[PDB]
């Protein structure tokens, strides 16, 4: 049991910035689909 | 993409000439089936030039054109149809008319479509930073070299 919950702990994660500046760069690009458009798709995020 | 370059429909012509092609059907185009079709068009080519433009499309090296890579030769001669072209229809947006010049008002029309608003006033200010002869105009010439309005 706890160390199922060390290992937990462990794993949780806290601001990356190197994370953050990929995506910064992501939203600036601005995709889209192919069948029909999709407005600046908001996928899951990787900050936290 | 192909999903890009090509619609539904185009998928279906080029599979019906695929099919044209590949009189078998076992799915894979042959030099001999190559070569029938040539003649049906007139052309009379010999096996030197018959596998060359094979080989100029088949990746995997098998000797044979399948479907996919038909479809991807197919999906490159309509990509490259355009190279930088991409400027002409930009100007077309601009130009509602159809004429060789962008008039303020189709800069307002095309501004109004837009998100951003104008005070009437601010049109005028890169109309005449974009139009160098001064006529109120801005031709495609002087769009391509500075592109403001
Ligand atoms: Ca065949
Ligand atoms: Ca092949
Ligand atoms: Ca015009
Ligand atoms: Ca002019």
């Amino acid at each position: 049991f706890f160390q199922s919950i060390q290992a937990l702990m462990q794993t949780c994660s806290v601001l990356d910035l190197n994370a953050f500046e990929r995506q910064n760069k992501a939203e600036g690009l601005g995709m889209v689909n192919e069948d029909g458009t999709v407005i600046n798709r908001q996928n899951g995020e990787k900050v936290m | 993409h192909m999903a890009d370059q090509l619609t539904e429909e185009q998928i279906a012509e080029f599979k019906e000439a695929f099919s044209l092609f590949d009189k078998d059907g076992d799915g894979t185009i042959t030099t001999k089936e190559l070569g029938t079709v040539m003649r049906s068009l007139g052309q009379n080519p010999t096996e030197a030039e018959l596998q060359d433009m094979i080989n100029e499309v088949d990746a995997d090296g098998n000797g044979t054109i399948d479907f996919p890579e038909f479809l991807t030769m197919m999906a490159r001669k309509m990509k490259d149809t355009d190279s930088e072209e991409e400027i002409r229809e930009a100007f077309r947006v601009f130009d509602k008319d159809g004429n060789g010049y962008i008039s303020a008002a189709e800069l307002r029309h095309v501004m109004t479509n837009l998100g951003e608003k104008l005070t009437d006033e601010e049109v005028d200010e890169m109309i005449r930073e974009a139009d160098i002869d001064g006529d109120g105009q801005v031709n495609y010439e002087e769009f391509v070299q500075m592109m403001t309005a």
